[PDB]
């Protein structure tokens, strides 16, 4: 169906429909697509002013993918996303993200637990979110 | 075995976004802008 609308010139169905298909992958399928996936869509949004000020979610969606794989390529991810958008950096996710990989180097889970707790105390937290930071979470030996 | 004293009393900056109007921020916020 993204193909059929991207063929037929409709880019907001087809920016929709990738953008869930690869939401849904991520879950139960290899990271890579839904990194790649979620950059082309930031990519195509960003430029658009209908999407500039939500795409510092999916930024941070494929940064927090790229957390479930390493931590270094999930450093380089946020620098080069930062100096391609330079307002991600002020954005609260970009703090969220900094205290996080902060306490997973120092290995330190109880900093990790209040850090989510207090982001969890203002907003909502949601399932996929709170499953994926669990299962990275749970491989912090 | 006496003594008056006088007193002098001081105002509160009373705050209508310290509670329960941070939560209306997020309403506005996470909500209405959402």
């Amino acid at each position: 169906s993204a193909d059929y609308y991207k063929g037929e010139e409709s880019n907001s169905s087809a920016n929709k429909c990738l953008l869930k298909v690869a939401g849904y992958a991520a879950q139960l399928e290899q990271y890579q697509k839904a990194i790649d996936i979620y950059e082309q869509v930031g990519t195509s949004a960003m430029d658009s002013p209908l999407l500039k000020y939500s795409a510092k979610d999916y930024f941070f969606k494929a940064a927090l993918c790229h957390f479930c794989i390493d931590m270094l390529n999930a450093k380089l991810a946020v620098q080069k996303y930062e100096e391609l958008f330079p307002a991600f950096s002020d954005s609260r996710e970009c703090k969220l993200m900094k205290k996080l990989l902060e306490a997973h180097e120092e290995q330190n889970v109880d900093s990790y637990t209040e850090s989510v707790k207090e982001y969890d105390s203002i907003s909502r937290l949601d399932q996929w979110l709170t499953t994926m930071l669990l299962r990275i979470k749970k491989t912090i030996q | 075995i006496i003594m008056d004293s006088s007193i002098s009393k001081q105002a509160l900056s009373e705050i209508e976004t310290r509670h329960s109007e941070i939560i209306k921020l997020e309403n506005s916020i996470r909500e209405l802008h959402d």
